């Protein structure tokens, strides 16, 4: 009834519409079993999060270098701020490192036994990491608008736009990156590029994406 | 019932209880309860502020023509050092910010005076103190609420306007009137900058990157110039 | 029953007559759905006036002014007195906002009918609006419609059809030749086998971009002529 | 995708799996620590 990826295919049966941006697209069957299904979906909704806040980032940065601001391109910014800024990049990675295992060990831990980050060994907080439901942790400190705690059609309705957003993000890194391996230059630099003449400045005459072309 | 889109149908959570409610909430920020009574005080709180800079703007600049309020913070010289009137507004600000916070969050706990035992607030609402803070009232109280949440909200836009015609043309509110009245066909925003698929064209930052205050080099940047039309 | 748009052919079963200029043609089965066949002819009839108002004018232009091009009439330059070299940002500003209040409260009327026919400032004037797409009243002030509406509408219907058909052969006149459809009309009169489609098609007139002021704006034709 | 877990856990796969992930660590320690001999 509800739209697959391939119109006329009937969906998988472990795939019944209850999760957000549920279209029947496992040929693979990697998410059959439950358990994995559910660490899968716990995967992608970090994905498209993370991806999310890297598109963004790259958008921004490349409006930057584009306009007269000094900012640099994506592929560089690492390298520019490292020297021009006295951080040890060791150091750097070891704090992210401690941070991110903290974090990610308790989403974890929260993960194998639900709830359990909720009891107050964590300096006494309690409703603030029990979790609404897998991969959405709801509460004053994720949530502190309560957009999860209000009106369960807005909420079903921003958990889809939510996933729509996500994949259309890992698209869009994964785009960044074969265009800077393709290309080599900026995300904003290939779309004037492409502006200043579509009919001739594409992948098909970049000379790289087509070999025989 | 007067809203924001006539022939619309308002959000459930608002039912027109609350002062300047109007139906508009297209993300329904204000489903929840306990978010919508942070979200009442802190409207409350943002629009007395804007209406007071406002005010304070347009008076600077009748008063003080040859002062730009955005060059205020720099070209003001007082017998009092700068760190001293920050620590002093910094302890005040504190004091007052802290009892205004707990009396959201706890109603009716800081409504005595700690000086004196033979005063106190009487009985009243989260965000509208009274008592002392009220001492004359002429008129309706609904209605004066209307009025102050509506005249909070053009104040609120109205700042934010001084902001950007202060980064955009470098002129206050009064000269960039003046200025726009002068010649109104080409003084618009859509005069000063245009986008198309080949070309996009900002008007430049009008404040200087850097100011010089007292040997410290604090930096001034204008407000999200990069995503400037 | 009534006359078809072509002989033999079946009409769908949702085209029962009940709209003006009904020929039950619909090839694509868009007006299967009956909110999005309820948009299309508010669309339809949007297109209709505007097309009827873009031919009258063009023609009106070119008969009252033959020495200016209505494909490059939009250009400041070109502009009348008192608005020759006028800044566009300004005008865009108007129409931007004018433009926007006016459609808004239309499509506020679309969604909800009969929902903002009443002045929001001077109340108790309102408009009768009995069908959507025809809300009467100030709109009408000669009272043409305490008549047979539906013949009239059905001749303003395909009036704007003919109108729409006429603007884009207008568009497409002036891609391939350069001139005005009454200068292409002359210029097919003074020779008939020398100036039509068969020479002048694969010719597109159109510059690549026209610098409007201080930006570029790129312009192209409909299909891929020679520049 | 139970059945090919299961397939997977298989002794021949398995040891494949094992072995190649060992001949992979001492590739790796030989590769960047050359001609280990004495500790």
């Amino acid at each position: 009834v509800r739209p697959v990826w391939f119109p006329g295919n009937p969906p998988p049966a472990h795939l019944d519409g209850s999760l957000a941006g549920d279209y029947g697209f496992d040929p693979l069957f990697l998410g059959q079993e439950p358990q994995t299904l559910k660490w899968y979906v716990q995967a992608e909704l970090v994905h498209g999060r993370f991806a999310m806040l890297g598109a963004a980032g790259i958008i921004l940065t490349s409006i930057g270098a584009k306009v007269g601001l000094g900012f640099p391109e994506w592929y560089d910014a690492g390298k520019v701020v490292v020297e021009k800024n006295n951080i040890d990049f060791p150091t750097l990675m070891v704090i992210q490192f401690y941070l991110m295992g903290w974090a990610e060990t308790k989403r974890w831990y929260d993960f194998k036994n639900p709830g359990s980050q909720a009891d107050g060994s964590f300096l006494g907080f309690t409703e603030e990491f029990k979790g609404l439901e897998n991969g959405y942790p709801g509460g004053r400190f994720f949530d502190p608008m309560g957009l999860s705690r209000g009106d369960a059609a807005k909420y079903q309705e921003y958990k889809q736009k939510e996933v729509k957003n996500g994949r259309l993000a890992m698209i869009a890194c994964l785009g960044f990156a074969a265009q800077y391996a393709a290309t080599g230059k900026g995300p904003l630099d290939n779309l004037a590029d492409h502006l200043a003449d579509p009919n001739h400045v594409n992948f098909a005459t970049n000379g790289v994406s087509i070999p025989i072309a | 019932r007067p809203l924001w889109l006539p022939g619309s149908t308002p959000p459930a959570h608002l039912k027109g209880d609350l002062p300047g409610d109007f139906g508009f909430d297209p993300l329904g920020l204000g489903a929840n309860a306990e978010s919508l009574k942070w979200f009442k005080e802190s409207e409350l709180v943002h629009s007395r502020w804007a209406m007071a800079a406002v005010a304070g703007i347009l008076v600077q600049e009748i008063v003080r023509p040859d002062v730009f309020w955005y060059n205020a913070g720099k070209e003001v010289e007082s017998p009092l050092g700068p760190l001293g009137l920050l620590a002093v507004e910094f302890f005040l600000m504190h004091w007052v910010e802290v009892r205004r916070w707990q009396d959201l969050r706890k109603p009716g706990s800081v409504d005595q005076d700690p000086i004196f035992s033979q005063y106190k607030l009487p009985p009243h609402e989260v965000g509208y103190p009274g008592g002392v803070f009220a001492p004359f009232i002429p008129g309706d109280l609904a209605e004066l609420k209307v009025k102050e949440i509506k005249n909070g909200r053009l104040a609120m836009l109205a700042f934010v306007g001084f902001v950007m015609a202060a980064q955009v043309t470098g002129k206050g509110p009064i000269a960039a009137l003046q200025e726009h009245l002068a010649d109104p066909w080409g003084t618009t925003i859509f005069s000063k900058a245009a986008v198309v698929p080949g070309q996009a064209v900002a008007p430049p930052c009008k404040i200087p990157a850097s100011v010089s205050y007292k040997g410290i080099e604090i930096p001034t940047p204008c407000f999200l110039q990069g995503l400037w039309p | 029953d009534r006359k078809l748009w072509a002989p033999g052919v079946v009409a769908p079963e949702y085209l029962k007559g009940d709209l003006a200029g009904d020929y039950g043609w619909d090839p694509l089965g868009l007006g299967a759905d009956p909110t999005a066949l309820k948009w299309y002819r508010q669309s339809e009839l949007q297109h209709a006036r505007w097309a009827m108002l873009g031919v009258a004018g063009v023609l009106v232009q070119e008969i009252v002014k033959p020495d200016v091009y209505f494909y490059e009439a939009g250009l400041p330059q070109n502009l009348p007195e008192p608005f020759t070299n006028i800044n566009m940002g300004g005008l865009l500003a108007w129409e931007f906002i004018l433009m926007h209040w006016v459609e808004v409260r239309r499509w506020q009327d679309y969604k909800n009918f009969g929902s903002v026919n009443e002045d929001p400032i001077f109340k108790g004037n309102k408009v009768p609006n009995p069908e959507m797409g025809y809300p009467g009243g100030i709109f009408d002030p000669f009272g043409f419609s305490k008549g047979n509406l539906k013949e009239l509408q059905t001749k303003e219907i395909k009036n704007g059809r003919l109108a729409m058909i006429a603007y884009m052969a207008f568009i497409l006149q002036a891609q391939a030749t350069g001139k005005g459809p009454l200068a292409a009309l002359s210029a097919h009169l003074s020779n008939p086998f020398g100036n039509n489609i068969l020479k002048n098609i694969g010719t597109c007139t159109v510059p690549h971009s026209v610098d409007v002021q201080g930006l570029t704006i790129p312009l192209t034709c409909l299909w891929p002529g020679s520049q | 995708m139970k059945d090919f877990t299961t397939y997977l856990s298989t002794a021949p796969v398995i040891a494949t799996i094992w072995f190649t992930f060992t001949a992979g660590l001492l590739i790796e320690i030989n590769r960047y620590f050359p001609d280990p001999l004495v500790f």
